[PDB]
């Protein structure tokens, strides 16, 4: 007959501890998809290329890493620290 | 803000827990255009795999000449090996074949300048030039070859010469009873007698007018080959050096048709800083001053045609 | 009393390891729709072959030594044949470079053609040997091939044969590697290697390992004695076990690998010499590469293995 | 409920509000899908506008024959058009050409089946059979155009008669001044001399030992053509309705390819109820019980091909 | 005293046309998600199209008339030739039907042609005549087609020419429609069609309009005299205004159209027969049809145009 | 100093009424989107099939009108009196 008063310590950390679980797992999640964008990016880039001996024409592409290079070091930066006590 | 900032804390988690379920659906939905994109490639990999397409094919038909290949069920002219009867080793040759059953085995051809014949004495006994299936590729067969050819299991050799001016007109020059000798011989140059040519006949030689002497001593029945750096002509040092060739000289010419490309096919003496008959000529046919446009030296066992068709 | 713990800041403050995620990840999304994009046309292309016609130079011999001899002066692609056996095959001869007779072996460029093939290819050689020049009726220039292996196991038994190594920078610089005691063993022998006389400026990798590495690391990248091997047959200095560690996993170059490698000319070819773990389809050194030289992850912009028989000094 | 159940009623509608203005948030975003949709499809429909492929195609090359095609600058087997001097209206042909200039202008070929060769007179006379570009067709061209063919302009003609075993082994048969008359003439086959065929000579009869007037009983030289609905032949009532087909029937034959194709190629007297040379055969080939794989009439001006290649 | 009117029940009456809405809505909504991605697909097949090899028959003529005169006995697509001026066309000839000789003019089966085309193609003709059977090398089965404009045109001003017309049910059911004064005139008079003796069982359309109307609504839909106008050039009985009243809009077959129509054979092709108002893109008759005998709103599931040269009967 | 005694009449009718006149409105617009996916949805299916005689492959469906016809009269019935008094 009396919840709110230390209630708002189990029903906010636990739920912005279960958000944060999320986040932080997520986050790293996204670091390996952004590691395999890279290699799938520069991959095709190469088989491509290797495409210009056997093929009538080939496509005159670049692969700039600098966008790939930003996020590689934002993400890992956003790596800092969530919540504690 | 007791509870006041407090309760919407309790209601932005849920705005927030909506980004953060969103986020997930993207990052599946990615790795999905992923894995697809990964065969994607691979079903591209699979068509780049084979090298570019050379249109430039070889019959595996071979014989000991031309006519012993189109003798042999041919029917096409384009590049072939042949290995004579005293041939260690087979050689590629470009072959004509007509709608009768020739194997004109061809050894010399020019026809755009393509390639300089002003070659040592090694060229023109290896041979030089490059073979298109088509011929529309210059060439000199090489000495030893032709040789090789023409004295082969004492077969009866015959020699077409195919000539072209700059208007069209063209006229053959055939030479039975074709051989050419040995290195050992400087490959040295041997037709028993003219034939049906209407061409003329410069191997027989000519009497240009500037001297009295020039039929025997423009003449090449006989002769041995020679290039600048091997000299065995008929001739106080070498006509070759001189012209800028190879070829059978004998106090030089009156026809050879390794003479340097004179496009127009007409010249004068103010071609050179000297001027010679250094172009391609054939007097026979036409002046001294006057180069072919194009010529194809072709040998054929002369066991096959008499006169034409 | 820690009622001010509150990380209220935390609720504003994660906004921030969100629009962050929530920004890349809407990237990657569409880079997918380019590359998705850029690979179907790639198919397009594909519909058509590249065509050469390379008309034959009428001098031939043994190899391109012989060749140059019976006056192959120029460069580009002749017909070869060591053997009355073996038919007569094409090949690009450097005649341009030390006296000339050099039958080029392997040569990469400009990375238009799969090196990343299986042991069959190898053993049989493929890609361009020469391509047109221009308006010239021959293929006066080379492309990226291998000349197979047979065929080559097949050149350094007919007798002692020297082998020449050269290299690029992607900035202009290049540097050599000559051997004078190449023979590659039959597929009988897995294609054996065995090199014999360094003299160069590249570094003797090949039987001297990396030299970056030292005690059994260097002792184990000496390609001398080593098996040929290709993502499809192992025949590395490995152990049946977890493939974490087998030299040559998918679409990897095929070559004497042992615990892996100093050199590896059929690697795989990275634009712009500097590569990343991060960009190698499996984190490992894919390039073509010369660590004695340019160390590791950094592939060469051009490497050929030319071949001419050793004739005394 | 006073203003108990009032109170609520004033709150409601908001929560109704809601609703409402949600539901034409979504009515509108609908709309959007839907002009677009629209658009979308105009896109496709724009795609699909153009009827199949149909992978036969003819050249306009046009000529007084294949010959005066391939003269013409022709350059391919194919289909294509072409008007007789005396024609007054061209027609589809096939003409097979080769790497020599030859404008072999087709007029019978066999090869499967399809077509079952037992037509009337008017079948053989306009003619029937389809005419594949590539030739994977077989078809009669009809004796009408054989004729106009073979009497334009007192041109002469030639006839090669190309067959083939089902062991691959194939043999010519030509036959000089070929040359096919009027109806009026029953398109009586007439030609002067036989020539160069391995394949013999089934024109000029044949002795096969049934009787000794077989010979001058089955030679077709100079014979009418003849169907099951109109005979011209030399024997009492028509060989065509026994044989089942349309040939120059003379007490039969020694050689007619209009033959009932046998499967296999080898066939006896218990194919038929009664039996017959009723298969495709060419006796001075091989056996009356042996019917070819192939088959094909062609005719060409006399003045190319001599004997071969 | 009316606060008893107090239609609280209005508040909790309303969540139906609520629900209700929000249903269909919602439904709407995702069946667009359906549409979007059928079409999608659509436009990958085409990438792609679909392909006829049709050998030649030998035979021909000036029509199928002619051909079968020449022994053309079976049915398939031949080449016809009315004149030597005008190059030869392919064409389907019926050859089974009544006495054979029918010159294929139009042909509407299975609903696989856009007849809702223009002005241009009309005047040419488009679809596709035959197809390929299966193991058969010819085209022996026709395909919907319209022969186009000039090549009729020119057809029926070569002679008497006789017209058949039929319609088949989605039941099954079949009628022909027989005229034997078929006569379209040239581009330059607007293709004007008039035709002249019926006798049949589908219900003389053509030059008797709709059976169902009557007094000016009948004499409004007879199409003989009647000049062909498609939805991009007007040529019906209409009147410069709103085009509320404009025979062929978009999409919409092209034909005779008078005060707009009895029968439209190259109208759109509704799958099963019975369609309604609200289905039509324009809530008109697009459909192919025939009033006079199955009414309007009824496509046709089958209908063909042939012709022959009527010779003394 | 004295509202809600009639007051729940004017902000209760007037607010009701300016509701219903959305719902009954907005019913009408979704009618005639209805209207527009019915011909949409049909004409789809015949861009399709016609595009059977000019793409390499077509999409086989079909195009149920039961669930149209059903909305069709759903709203058409739901389409009956709300306020009055
Ligand atoms: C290249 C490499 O990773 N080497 C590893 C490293 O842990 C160590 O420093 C080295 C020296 O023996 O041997 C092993
Ligand atoms: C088919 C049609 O809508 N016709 C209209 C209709 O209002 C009327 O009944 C008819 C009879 O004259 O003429 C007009
Ligand atoms: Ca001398
Ligand atoms: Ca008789």
């Amino acid at each position: 007959v009396s919840e709110d008063l230390r209630s708002r310590i189990e029903v906010l950390k636990r739920k912005v501890i279960e958000k944060v679980q999320h986040i932080q797992l997520l986050q790293k999640n996204v670091r390996a998809q952004l590691v395999d964008m890279k290699r799938l990016e520069v991959d095709i880039d190469i088989k491509i290329r290797s495409c210009r001996g056997s093929c009538s024409r080939a496509l005159a592409r670049e692969v700039d890493l600098k966008d790939y290079e930003d996020q590689q070091k934002q993400l890992e930066q956003v790596i800092a620290k969530d919540l504690l006590p | 803000k007791m509870l006041e900032e407090i309760m919407k804390y309790e209601a932005s988690i849920l705005t927030h827990d909506s980004s953060i379920r969103y986020l997930q659906e993207i990052y599946n939905s990615n790795n999905q255009k992923i894995v697809n994109l990964k065969e994607k490639v691979a079903q591209l990999e699979a068509q780049c795999q084979e090298p570019c397409k050379d249109t430039v094919q070889i019959h595996d038909i071979t014989g000991k000449d031309c006519q012993d290949i189109a003798n042999k069920g041919a029917k096409q002219s384009g590049l072939y090996f042949i290995k004579p009867l005293k041939a260690n080793q087979q050689f590629l040759v470009y072959c004509e074949i007509d709608g009768s059953g020739n194997g004109w085995t061809v050894f010399q051809k020019r026809l755009d300048g393509s390639v300089d014949f002003k070659k040592n004495w090694i060229q023109y006994k290896e041979g030089f030039g490059h073979l298109s299936p088509t011929g529309t590729t210059e060439f000199w067969l090489g000495n030893e070859k032709i040789h090789l050819i023409s004295t082969q299991s004492a077969i009866p050799y015959a020699l077409r010469v195919e000539l072209e001016d700059w208007n069209g007109r063209t006229s053959t020059a055939d030479y039975a009873m074709f051989k050419v000798g040995p290195e050992a011989d400087k490959y040295r140059l041997t037709y028993a007698y003219f034939a049906g040519g209407d061409a003329g006949d410069a191997f027989d030689g000519f009497d240009f007018g500037d001297d009295p002497s020039d039929k025997f001593f423009t003449s090449h029945n006989g002769m041995q080959f020679s290039t600048w750096d091997n000299d065995n002509d008929k001739f106080e040092g070498n006509c070759a050096e001189q012209d800028g060739s190879g070829w059978w000289m004998n106090k030089c010419h009156a026809g050879h048709l390794n003479g340097v490309y004179y496009q127009g096919g007409t010249y004068s003496k103010a071609s050179t800083p000297n001027g010679y008959d250094n172009g391609i000529i054939w007097a026979t046919w036409k002046t001294r001053w006057y180069s072919m446009k194009k010529t194809t030296m072709k040998i054929i066992p002369f066991n096959r045609l008499t006169i034409g068709e | 009393k820690h009622q001010l713990y509150i990380d209220e800041t935390v609720n504003s403050n994660i906004p921030t390891n969100l629009r962050v995620l929530r920004s890349i990840l809407e990237n990657l999304r569409s880079k997918i729709q380019k590359l998705e994009s850029d690979v179907s046309a790639q198919m397009e292309y594909c519909r058509t072959p590249c065509t050469v016609s390379c008309n034959i130079p009428v001098v031939s011999g043994k190899e391109c030594e012989e060749i140059i001899r019976k006056g192959g002066e120029t460069s580009e692609m002749y017909l070869i044949q060591p053997d009355s056996s073996v038919k007569p095959y094409r090949v690009y001869c450097d005649m341009n470079t030390e006296n000339g007779g050099w039958t080029v072996i392997q040569n990469r460029q400009d990375g238009s053609v799969d090196f990343g093939r299986k042991w069959d290819p190898y053993k049989q050689g493929f890609g361009n040997v020469a391509t047109n020049t221009d308006g010239k009726n021959y293929c006066g220039l080379p492309g990226e091939y291998w000349l197979g292996n047979d065929k080559i196991s097949q050149l350094t038994r007919m007798g002692p044969t020297e082998l020449l190594i050269e290299m690029e920078d992607w900035k202009g610089d290049k540097v050599k590697a000559h051997y004078g005691g190449f023979t590659v063993q039959n597929e009988a022998n897995k294609y054996q290697i065995s090199v014999n006389k360094y003299r160069g400026t590249a570094g003797n990798a090949l039987m001297d390992g990396a030299s970056q590495l030292m005690g059994e690391n260097r002792t184990m990248t000496i390609h001398n004695g080593m098996f040929f091997s290709t993502y499809d047959r192992d025949n590395d200095g490995w152990l049946t076990s977890d493939p974490r560690k087998q030299c040559s996993k998918e679409d990897g170059g095929g070559w004497w690998y042992n615990r892996c490698h100093a050199a590896n000319p059929n690697g795989r070819y990275y634009w712009g010499g500097q590569y990343t773990w991060d960009m190698a389809k499996h984190g490992t050194d894919d390039g073509v590469v010369w660590m004695n030289w340019k160390g590791s992850w950094y592939s060469m912009r051009k490497m050929s293995m030319k071949i001419r028989p050793f004739f005394p000094q």
